[PDB]
């Protein structure tokens, strides 16, 4: 009964990271000048 | 104190190194650095003279903000700096005038004059450009 559930124990898997942890990426916007018009090159 | 030498030190590098032709990437840290000046010192108000013969002025702070935009820098970016640069350099220059012309017989390391005074505050804390001198 038992005795498989404490037999049945396997040392704690070790995670292999496939990627990076990321919470920010780049990301392509517009811009503006201080008058307000588009400047035709994104940042 | 210190706060002041840092105002001193930003307006004389917008004052100096914001000439026409030169490259944006080269001044990106301080127009940033002008920038959060000019937020902080916005919206509040000063007051000096008031003894001896000081002429009393008022200053009230509400101004714009440098456009971050531009690839290279043009003409009328030079005017609005150096339009908002005179009216900080004759705040900069009363608010040392009125700090002169006043003593206390004890704890001379402490602010005297009003302008002074209010800069110890935490909130003005924001503007430490260096301490090269």
């Amino acid at each position: 009964s038992i005795l498989k559930k404490l037999e049945d124990i396997k040392p704690e898997q070790a995670k292999a990271q496939t990627k990076l942890f990321r919470i920010f990426e780049p990301r392509q916007k517009p811009i503006y000048i201080a008058n307000g018009e588009k400047e035709r090159r994104n940042r | 104190m210190d706060v002041l030498y840092s105002l001193s030190k930003t307006l004389k590098d917008a004052r100096d190194k914001i000439v026409e032709g030169t490259l944006y990437s080269n001044v990106s840290d301080l127009i940033q650095q002008f920038n959060q000046m000019i937020i902080t010192m916005n919206g509040n108000e000063f007051q000096t003279g008031g003894i001896g013969n000081l002429p009393i002025r008022n200053w009230n702070f509400n101004f714009g903000l440098l456009g971050t935009t531009l690839l290279n820098l043009d003409a009328n970016y030079v005017e609005t700096a150096r339009n908002t640069i005179d009216y900080f350099v004759d705040f900069v220059d009363n608010v040392c005038m009125d700090e002169m012309v006043r003593e206390s017989q004890r704890n001379g390391i402490a602010p005297q004059s009003d302008s002074l005074r209010k800069l110890s505050a935490i909130k003005f804390k924001r503007i430490n450009f260096d301490n090269s001198s």
